[PDB]
């Protein structure tokens, strides 16, 4: 009962951790972003390698802490912060700053926020012009080996929803992650190596098991 | 009790005493009718696409590590199911593998036939990446190794990991086999078409790998033939394609 | 209008709760299923498969294909011991990495019945027999092949079967306090002219239908 | 009175949520509806009408309505190429302005098969011969007159049809992967004395019934 | 009709193939692999049979 597969694998995860400020001077650390994928998270993969194929929906949580910075000007008064949190399906426009027109697309759903309240979630369905996904691909991307065009899931854009000439703060956003509804195809062996980066199956060759004294050693019996 | 069996043009003989592995339960078909209704009308060849094809024999020693092929493309110069393959842009198409071995009963060892879905292999540089022919040279056999390989854009080889990164042991979760020289000879495996869309193109994707592994290696004495014979046979199944008008 | 009241647990995120959320892509009609060959309903059907076992995990050969061999030696030995080890899945490293050992290493109480089976991988032309003893846990391994003969026992001759089975109905978890096995000689093995002089045998490993496992946890492998 | 729960979530703005609100004017009665002609339900419905086609995108003629006509010349030129080009809505210059690519760029995932139709627009003396062929996707354009023959094709006779259909069957999106059509002389234009030497062709696309849209999202054109 | 006429401790397989009127002999035995064969194992069968069905003359 606690071996299904709903019980195995539907648990929440924190998955991404990111930084972000209301003003600097890179540009890109104005907003904070993470593209949609369950192979940077180590304990998760390797739950989801026993499979071939899986078919699942997503339902994500965030954690949103801010503060002042320690620059410094102090005796402030300031009503509580808004954020946007926004999701890109596949096939969509990607902003590349925080003033862009791909803020404010139709097209590409949003939440917004303000802190002291309970913390923001939505549900995304499976989004797959395919009938699954796959953990393995022994292919060419058209060329990449190992990399199909089907796993596209999207993306999470996280900023600031002040005006103009705003004061300077640091807010750091948590996601947490959780699959729901899920089905599986074709088991595998579980991955016996340490994994080294997160697009191959590379691998250093490893030992099968551990030694013993020798092929007739039994420990002494309490 | 010996059974000869005659597909098109081609005849081979077993033995009426056989076993067969049907991979999960499921026999090779046809995509019924109504996936794709509309604009979307397929075609079967059903000529000498359902045919024996024979391999070279590979030559088993007292030092051989292993053997494995790719499916499709260890077939894309086999007559008529080879043409197919250019042909049309999509198919699909499940198999039927006979593998034999010829010894005597003075001969011993052991094998594992394994038939593995996607099996995607690694590099043997960590930060690198393989190299089309490495992973396959289409008829041809490719060799595992005994010991850690190296160079560029080669598959990392050596066989206790079978270049995925488990553990060798553990390859009995796919539909497999044994050949023990002590009681049989030969294996069926019947391997539906598997993937998560209904059909694909048949020249960038691998659906399925073929692995022959000794587990026991061959031993023989004083005046015994010093290798023995392997055989692969491959027979194409409910093959379809795009129709073309 | 309708008079309500907030219970304490409000406006909280708890991990594993469960709870109805919005969906941000309302008008997506998803891809329906396919059906592919090999599902899976419950992790149970992976480790009722049998796998190798090293037994052979001694110096010298952890990284080669030799660990999975168990050496059946030539000449008159008719009383010495062939192999020996504790039934332990999940803590003892000869089935640590098998399928039924991964298994049961993600989660932190299990109990049920194995199922163990050797296979004599010699030529057809040798014959012998052998003893294969089982002692339960709390007992200490014999010592020599009479008061192995006079436990639980099964004599085993290869010149009519090439395979034996067994299974043991006490197995739970936590100088082990778990039941052995091993294996002797009874006679030694005979060969004709022209026939090989050493021989392997091999191990498999499986659950029987009535295993049970609770209280997932993170495994210690990764 | 009624003990009552906060659940997280609580007091959050999701900007896709779908709550009742209360009304700022209640007693405000709204002027009724007209029947007014020309009622839509979905935009499917616009995208199976016919639009014309730029197919002469080249250079020197992108701001006049000759970008719209196919040129076919006076004289012998009996095995020559009148136009080709791939067949990708959405993505491909000729294709995307017209009604069905202005539709399809607003959504990720798209679907079905495609309507083409050829006019001539020439003077009612003129007879000849084109020959009008499809290749499928995976497969190179045609060359010659005589491998285009040997494809799928279509034999058009200006002096018995002035038009031609073609419907396509497998279409989808994202050194193309797309399936083609070109056209070819079959014999040449032949006119008696007093008749215009030049003439046009034009071409239609239009969406057939079965066509799906998925994961709407910002278009790149504003 | 093919017969094997060795010990009965011999083990080993071989490849038969049959290739039509038209068509030339093939050269290697993975191209006979891809036509049609059958593949003979003699540690389980002593003999295999052939039956080939358009046979004419000049």
């Amino acid at each position: 009962s606690e071996s299904s597969i709903e019980n195995f694998l539907c648990r929440s995860a924190c998955v991404y951790m990111g930084e972000y400020h209301t003003t600097n001077t890179d540009t890109s650390k104005l907003f904070a972003s993470w593209t949609i994928n369950a192979r940077r998270m180590v304990q998760m993969r390797r739950k989801l390698e026993l499979f071939t194929y899986v078919r699942f929906d997503m339902e994500v949580t965030f954690v949103i802490t801010s503060k002042q910075d320690q620059g410094t000007q102090l005796g402030q008064d300031m009503p509580p912060l808004t954020h946007q949190i926004m999701y890109i399906p596949p096939g969509g426009p990607i902003p590349k700053s925080v003033t862009d027109y791909t803020w404010q697309t139709s097209t590409n759903p949003s939440i917004f926020w303000t802190e002291g309240n309970a913390p923001p979630r939505m549900s995304i369905p499976f989004i797959s012009i395919g009938n699954a996904y796959s953990n393995f691909y022994d292919g060419w991307s058209h060329g990449v080996y190992g990399y199909n065009t089907l796993n596209h899931m999207g993306q999470i854009y996280v900023r600031h929803v002040n005006g103009s000439s705003p004061l300077p703060m640091t807010s750091t956003v948590r996601m947490y992650f959780k699959p729901k509804h899920v089905k599986v195809w074709v088991p595998r062996p579980p991955r016996l190596c340490q994994y080294k980066n997160a697009s191959t199956v590379n691998f250093t060759p490893t030992n099968i098991t551990e030694k013993r004294q020798s092929i007739n050693y039994i420990p002494e019996t309490v | 009790r010996v059974r000869s069996i005659t597909l098109g043009n081609s005849t081979i003989t077993t033995q009426e005493s056989a076993n067969v592995v049907v991979a999960y339960g499921r026999w090779p078909e046809y995509l019924k009718d109504n996936e794709a209704t509309a604009e979307d009308q397929p075609t079967q060849p059903d000529v000498a696409t359902c045919r024996f094809y024979t391999l070279e024999s590979v030559t088993w020693e007292r030092d051989s590590p292993g053997w494995w092929w790719k499916f499709p493309d260890a077939l894309k110069d086999m007559g008529l199911f080879g043409q197919n393959m250019y042909y049309h842009y999509l198919g699909r198409a499940g198999y039927t593998i006979h593998v034999q071995c010829n010894a005597s009963k003075f001969h011993q060892g052991c094998l594992m036939v394994v038939c593995v879905p996607e099996a995607e292999m690694g590099c043997s540089q960590v930060d690198g990446t393989v190299n089309e022919h490495s992973l396959s040279e289409g008829e041809t056999a490719k060799k595992f190794a005994s010991t850690s390989t190296n160079g560029t854009n080669t598959v990392q080889s050596i066989v206790t990991n079978a270049g995925m990164g488990v553990g060798v042991g553990n390859l009995t979760i796919f539909p497999h086999q044994w050949i023990n020289l002590r009681t049989n000879n030969c294996a069926t495996i019947v391997m539906p078409y598997i993937n998560n869309v209904p059909m694909d193109n048949m020249f960038r994707h691998h659906n399925f790998t073929l692995m022959i592994i000794p587990f026991v290696p061959l031993d023989y004495s004083s005046d015994s033939s010093t290798y023995v014979p392997i055989t692969v046979t491959v027979a194409p199944m409910c093959a379809e394609y795009n129709g073309l008008r | 209008g309708l008079p309500v009241m907030n219970t304490p647990g409000s406006n909280q995120f708890l991990t594993s709760d469960d709870f109805q959320s919005p969906s941000a892509m309302p008008q997506f009609d998803v891809t329906p299923e396919l059906n592919i060959p090999g599902e899976v309903q419950n992790l149970m059907e992976i480790a009722e498969v049998d796998s190798v076992v090293p037994v052979n995990n001694v110096e010298g050969k952890l990284d080669t294909m030799e660990i999975y061999r168990i050496p059946v030696q030539s000449g008159n030995h008719q009383s010495s011991q062939v192999f020996g080890f504790q039934v332990q899945p999940g803590l003892d490293n000869v089935f640590k990495h098998t399928l039924l050992g991964e298994i049961l290493n993600y989660y932190a109480h299990w109990s049920g019945s194995i199922k163990l089976t050797f296979v004599f991988c010699g030529s057809a032309m040798a014959t012998g027999k052998f003893l294969l003893a089982y002692a339960p846990p709390g007992a200490n391994a014999p010592k020599s092949r009479k008061d192995a003969m006079l436990g639980t026992h099964i004599i085993w001759d290869v010149g009519l079967q090439s395979s034996c089975v067994l299974c043991i109905p006490w197995i739970s978890q936590t100088y082990t306090s778990a039941g052995n096995v091993t294996c002797w000689y009874q006679t030694g093995i005979v060969v004709p002219a022209g026939t090989p002089t050493s021989c392997s045998i091999m191990c498999f490993v499986s659950a029987c239908n009535d295993f049970s496992v609770r209280l997932l946890k993170d495994t210690p492998f990764i």
